[PDB]
């Protein structure tokens, strides 16, 4: 009885998702944008010395 | 007050979630008097509403 009305889906929502540290939400609002280091153009200095 | 008894018993589905956050959130989003929560708003760089 308790299956069929959600009542065993409401109550795994409640203490898995709800009581989460980090939501989906929560990681997927933060972006950022970071400029060039020296490690992703290292190989053209390479080629050149 | 009134206000956080309005989101307390709403059954809209905005508002829902939105009390959901309220009540399991560390630290306490709730203020003791308007005072402070006018104080807080000045003071967290754009981070609190």
């Amino acid at each position: 009885k308790l299956s069929e009305q959600g009542v065993l889906d409401k109550l795994k929502n409640k203490w898995w998702y709800d009581k989460g540290e980090c939501g989906a939400k929560d990681s997927g609002s933060k972006e950022k944008t970071s400029a060039l280091s020296l490690s992703n153009v290292a190989g053209v200095f390479y080629i050149l010395v | 007050g009134s206000t956080k008894e309005f989101f307390r018993r709403s059954k809209i589905a905005v508002f829902d979630k939105m009390w959901t956050y309220m009540r399991s959130a560390e630290p306490s989003v709730f203020v003791r008097t308007t005072a402070e929560g006018v104080a807080r708003v000045r003071k967290s760089k754009g981070k609190y509403a």
